[PDB]
Formats: C-alpha cells, structure tokens, sequence
RNA sequence: UUUAUCAUUGAACUAUAAUUGUUCAUUGAAGUCAUUGAUGCAAACUCCUUGGUCACACACACAUACGGCGCGGAAGGCGUG
C-alpha cells in the first residue's frame, strides 16, 4: 500500500502507527498503537475488528470480498491470542513535528519540575 | 411584589412568633413568615422564610437586619428571590372581561323573533347540562342561559349555533348575569369605572360530580367511579344519585310525548 | 481560480463584515461557554414529578 | 354489472393484465360465525370442490358457547382471483341467512343484499376506495382491513384494486394457531367481562372499606355544592 | 433462497424410537430480540478525513525508449564525517 514502512524499526519506534494486527482466528484489528510490554499487549485507538464470513470464506478460496467490521474504538489487547502485526497507515504529523512536539513536551516538563521544586521551597 | 427574605442560621429557641415580632411592626409590614422545620423531628433547622408586600420595606429590613443579634446569634436576613437561557414565561392579563374568564359559563343568546317562552327555552337548552334560570328581558329580543358547568357552555355553543329559532337565526356569545349588568349599566351611565367582577368558583377538587350530566327526578348508594355519586337539581338543592334515574327520565319523555301530542305543554 | 468566476463574484454585491470589540467577544464567548456546560449537565426531569403520585412510583 | 359471480370472475379474468400470478408469501384469516351447521356445510363442500386444499383450510372452533360457532377461513398462498371468489361466496352467504332465507343458491348473489365485511392481514404490508385500514385494532399482530356496502363488482374491482397494491411477505408458519389463542383470549377476557357485570355492587370491590374510605369526603364535597350554590344565589341576586 | 421448539395422552393414523408424519387440544423444563430478520448478488445518488490543491509555459520528444539539469515537503534505501 506504498506506505513503505520503516527497515530497521522495533515497537519503540513502531509508535503510533496506524497497525493492522492479525490473531490466530484473523479476527483483524486495525488502530493506533499507543503502548506495549513484554507480553506485547497493545492498546489499539479508534481500533476496528475485521472478520470474513463462513459464506465469503468459499469465494476466499481459489474478486470482492465484504468484511465484517465492528468499531471498538479505544481497547486494549493481549499478546496471547495474537499472531503477526503489520503497518497499515501511517499517522497524521510528521516526524520532524513529532520532534518539534516531544521537545516542547520536555520543556514541558522540565518548566514542571521547577514549579515542583519552586512549590516544595 | 410579595418580596421574599430568607433568615438563617437561627438558634434553637426561636418560634415562628418570634421571627413574625422581629420581621413585622418594624418599619415593615410582613405579610407571611414560617421557619422550615424538620419533617419528623419538630425541631427548626435554622432558616425561615419572610415574605412581604412591597419590595421596599423586605429591603430596608433585609439592610437593617443584617447582622442583628437574633436570640444570641445572627440574622443573616439577606433576600432569597429578587446567566440562564431558560426562563419562566410571563404574562398579562385580558383586564377580566366576560369573554376572557374560563368560569364565565353564561351564554347570551340573541336574535329571538320576540316569541319564544321561557319554557321552550328551557327545552333547547336542557339536555346540555343543568340549568338554573332561563329568564329573558321582554322586549329586548335576547336572553341568558346560566349553567353550572363550562363544558356545558361550550357543547351548548357548538351545538346551538346557527340554529333557526321560530323562523329566526340564534345569535351565540358571551355575556354577564342580570345583576352584573345593571351593575354595567349603572357605572357606564356615568362613565366612571364600568369594571366587572369574576365568577365564582367551584373550589375544587369535587370528585363526586362528573359534568355534562343530567338528572331530572331511600338512595343505598355505593359511590361507586363508574356511576355517578352528586348532581345538581333541576328547579335547586344537591341530589344524590340514585339507580332509578334512566327508569324516571324515560317515564318523564313519555309523559313529555303524550302531553305534547295534545297540546298542554308547547316545550 | 477561474476567470468567469472572478467577473462573476466580484461583480454581484460587496457583504458587510461584522465585528466586535475585545470585552465584548470575552463576555459572549464566556456566556456561550455557560450555556453549553448548563445544557451538557441538564436533562428532562418531567416523568419524575409528573407519575409522584402514582402507585409503583416506590 | 350483472349479479352473476362467474361473470365477474371473468371480467376481473379479463381486463387485470395478466392477474393469474399469485403473490409470494400470502395469507389472509376471515374469521366468521354462523347460526347453525349444516347450511354452511353445503356451500362449505362446494366451496371445496371449487377451491383447493392447499390454496384455502378451515379451522373449527371448541364449542364453548354451543350456540354460536367460530370458524377460521385461512387463505394461504392465494392468487387474485381465487381471493375475490372465496370473500364474495363468504360474504354473500354469512348475510343470506338473514336477508334471504328462501332464495336457495349459493352462488347467485341478489341485488338487494349489499357486501359488507371485514378480514385479517398480517403486519408486514407495503400498499406503495371502499377497503378500508382500521385504527386502535384488537389483535396484537394482525391488521383488520373494512369493506362495506357495495355491489358484486364494485367489490371485485375494489379487491382487485387492494390486492394490487398491496406487497405480502415472509409470514409465520404457525401463526394460525397464535392467532386461535390471541382471538379466544381476548374474547375469553371480553367474556369475562360480561360476567363481571352482574357482580358491581356488593360483590368484590371492598363496598365495607370503601364506604369508610370516602364517607366524609362525599360530605364535603356535597357541602361545597351547597356553598357553590348559595354563592351562585347570591350572585344572581339584584337587592 | 433458507429456518422460527420437544415430550405424555385423547378421536383416526403412516408405523423399526422417547407414536417420530398428518388435524385439534390438557399438561410438563428452559424458552435471544430479530422474519421490515439472516446469506449471496448488483447498480445509482449523497456526505465525511487527507493533500504543494506550488514556480514558468499551453510548448513536438523518443531504441542506449524517453534531456529524473526547479523550489520544497512526506516515507525509505545506500554512503561519509
């Protein structure tokens, strides 16, 4: 889908792309990914859910194909019943202003602190 | 104006009559006053109300209470009544004429060919509901017919409208009593006032009458919903309705036929 | 944009601009504000004390 | 027209542009009551060797009443015609028995006799006059549709004119028998009803309570009549 | 196009079943709503979020197939400090 996704990327730099992650049913979830950990359990933003049909499964086998998509919205989901994540979607900013936004947020939070320590005197 | 001030943080030892003593007959004069006790409990909680007739006087005495010693303690006499998009609707008022007034349930009739009876007229009015009078000025071409209920005036309207008495196309509308009138009469001869006064009520709630009911005739009565428990006599008194009233209604329209046949009663 | 559409739009009328003054905007604006949390927070309270009376209102 | 049955279906044969299609998932219920039995039976056996057994069924009642029976006439998977033939045989014969006792024939209807009747659809309809929809119906599922007073073929061509327009589909396959128990319920409960008329006064609304419950009431109430009454006096008064 | 509960008995009954099948009913346990329901097929209309809605010109190039020799932005590969 031409999005041409990163070649050298982990789930820390994965962040906030719009996934489309497969499970071992292939109940398909596609969405933001806003945290993991060690079980690779995903919080999934404006998250949809995709199956196909037992009829469209026969039309699958050797087109238009009509999925099922129920909207979850914000869930979160674990790493046990999940078999392959991919990109889907890239976001909506860029990296230079992700950049741009994760310095004013550590100015943020730099001007917090001092109001912490001005507080604490 | 009926202004309202809200006194609280009372102490125990404070009745009614002593927020009246201390509200009223000082500079003021207030209208009413309770303290908002417990429900159970008897005891006040610490607040009243004060409502007065004008806004001046709750004001004065709401800036001269403030603060006052109140059985050892203070007033706080401040007011309780007196930006939001819904508000309560107001309203003017139609300055009480006879047309504008829900209990004004006399109907003046008009454009008589000067030959009807009072009796016949009792006759096209009766079966709308009960009646009390039927009397007619002579010589005027016009009458009144005074009911006791107002759904009873407007069947009567929508039923007897454009209907030809004796030749002669009826006039419905509204109008006062006799006495209302001369009343009219003597204050629009000088042109002073020419007001008018309201009819008097029912004072409700009534649960035994049902309206549009008519009853022309020992009572074991069970009061019960479905039937009816009170009405109001034909001339007049309060009857209690019994069982036999269909049986003495259908004896009286046929002894109403076989009297008409002949000729005895014209209505 | 086109050319027939800049001799048609520039030649029909002129609209008049309406503006307000810095107090003004910060009361109105203050005021839409309370008016949109008073409707968020409010609801129809109508069926509650119109069945007060009624024989499974316990 | 002619008074005739046959012409009429020949008519409505003729001139409906290719009527002979029936309609995909149909059904109609015409409940009726007769006085007695074996008058109905006749024209019931010829109605029969007209009508098929799968087209139209019949549905006899419990005998409760013993003197007013109840049957159902369910017309399943009807086509246009065979609908008109089936209403106009019923409705001439359910008012024959008492216009026309001497008459004898059961598909020769007379001129004075008007049709006038009325019959049970289900609820999944879509209609985009004589024949007439109802409000505030009685039966839970089913929709009661009115005809009244017309010749043969004015109700022909009225029912021709219903059935036209009207868009039947995927009914219940029980639902004769749901609605059996709906209509003995209900007129089970009107019954009931009936028999709950002799027994108002003194028999089981707690007359010993409800004497006391509004003995001082109906006092007050008739002593405010009073008061209405004398102000009224007064207020007619002149002096 | 496809489905919308079983069992005992009564009046007939096809019948290897816990009378299965046909018409009517008493009773017994839960008893998805949905039949305008569910699946498949197919067209048209309308509305939402996104962009460089950019700088010059409305132009005769190419077998080594296309002068990728403008200012940038978004995603990525390779190489250097």
């Amino acid at each position: 889908s031409k999005i041409q996704v990163a070649h050298s990327s982990r789930l820390a730099n994965l962040i906030d792309y719009k996934l489309r992650v497969l499970t071992q049913d292939g109940r398909v979830y596609i969405g933001q990914l806003m945290a993991f950990d060690k079980h690779m359990n995903l919080v999934l933003n404006e998250c949809i859910e995709e199956r196909v049909p037992k009829t469209q499964l026969d039309k699958l086998r050797p087109l238009n194909i009509k999925v099922e998509k129920r909207v979850l919205g914000l869930t979160i989901l674990r790493g046990e019943q999940i078999l392959s994540t991919v990109v889907e979607d890239k976001p909506l900013l860029s990296k230079k202003e992700r950049l741009v936004r994760d310095k004013k947020e550590k100015k943020q939070a730099q001007k917090q602190t001092k109001l912490r320590k001005e507080k604490e005197k | 104006n009926n202004c309202s001030i809200f006194v609280g943080d009372l102490a125990p030892n404070v009745t009614e009559s002593q927020l009246f003593e201390l509200f009223i007959n000082r500079y003021a004069s207030t209208s009413h006053a309770k303290i908002v006790h417990d429900q159970v409990t008897g005891m006040s909680k610490g607040y009243g109300f004060v409502k007065f007739t004008n806004s001046d006087e709750q004001q004065l005495a709401l800036s001269e209470m403030q603060g006052v010693f109140l059985n050892g303690r203070a007033i706080k006499v401040g007011p309780t009544s007196g930006m939001s998009q819904f508000i309560y609707p107001v309203q003017q008022q139609p300055s009480l004429n006879h047309f504008t007034d829900p209990n004004n349930t006399t109907v003046f009739i008009g454009g008589l060919s000067s030959l009807v009876t009072e009796d016949e007229l009792r006759a096209y009015f009766q079966p709308f509901g009960t009646i009390v009078y039927v009397k007619i000025p002579v010589g005027k071409c016009c009458g009144f017919v005074q009911y006791v209920d107002r759904l009873s005036a407007e069947a009567a309207i929508a039923g007897m409208q454009g209907f030809p008495i004796a030749n002669s196309r009826v006039r419905l509308s509204w109008g006062r009593s006799a006495k209302q009138t001369a009343l009219l009469q003597q204050a629009m001869l000088s042109n002073s006032l020419q007001v008018q006064q309201q009819q008097p009520g029912l004072q409700q709630p009534n649960y035994g009458y049902i309206p549009s009911s008519t009853c022309e005739a020992n009572v074991s009565s069970t009061m019960l919903p479905g039937c009816q428990i009170l009405n109001y006599s034909n001339p007049q008194q309060v009857i209690m309705q019994g069982s036999e009233a269909v049986v003495n209604s259908t004896n009286a329209m046929l002894n109403r036929l076989e009297q008409g046949s002949n000729g005895f009663m014209f209505a | 944009r086109g050319r027939k559409e800049r001799e048609n739009s520039s030649q029909n009328e002129t609209l008049k601009v309406t503006c307000l003054s810095n107090k003004e905007k910060r009361h109105i604006m203050h005021v839409k504000k309370m008016n949109q949390k008073e409707l968020a927070q409010t609801s129809i309270d109508t069926l509650k004390l119109l069945y007060d009376g009624s024989p499974g209102y316990s | 027209q002619s008074f005739d049955i046959w012409k009429n279906l020949d008519r409505i044969r003729s001139t409906k542009k290719n009527a002979g299609q029936f309609i995909k998932g149909s059904l109609l219920i015409l409940p009726m009551r007769t006085e007695d039995k074996q008058q109905f039976d006749e024209c019931m056996d010829e109605l029969h060797k007209y009508i098929s057994k799968d087209i139209l069924r019949c549905y006899p009642q419990k005998e409760q009443k013993d003197e007013g029976m109840l049957f159902y006439i369910v017309l399943k998977d009807f086509n246009i015609l065979d609908s008109c033939f089936v209403l106009s045989v019923l409705l001439a014969f359910q008012k024959r028995l008492w216009m026309a006792p001497s008459e004898k024939s059961y598909f020769r209807v007379p001129k004075n006799i008007n049709l006038t009747g009325s019959f049970y659809l289900p609820k999944n309809i879509e209609t985009g006059s004589s024949i007439v929809e109802v409000g505030f119906n009685v039966v839970p599922d089913f929709q009661q549709f009115q005809v009244k007073a017309c010749h043969v073929s004015k109700f022909m061509n009225e029912l021709s004119n219903f059935f036209s327009q009207v868009e039947f589909g995927k009914c219940e396959a029980n639902v004769i028998n749901y609605f059996k128990r709906e209509y003995n319920r209900t007129y089970s409960q009107i019954s009931l009803a009936l028999y709950e008329l002799p027994l108002i006064g003194d028999g089981l609304f707690d007359i010993k309570s409800y004497i006391s419950k509004t003995r001082p009431i109906i006092e007050t109430s008739k002593a405010q009549m009073i008061k209405h009454i004398s102000e009224m006096k007064a207020y007619n008064e002149i002096s």
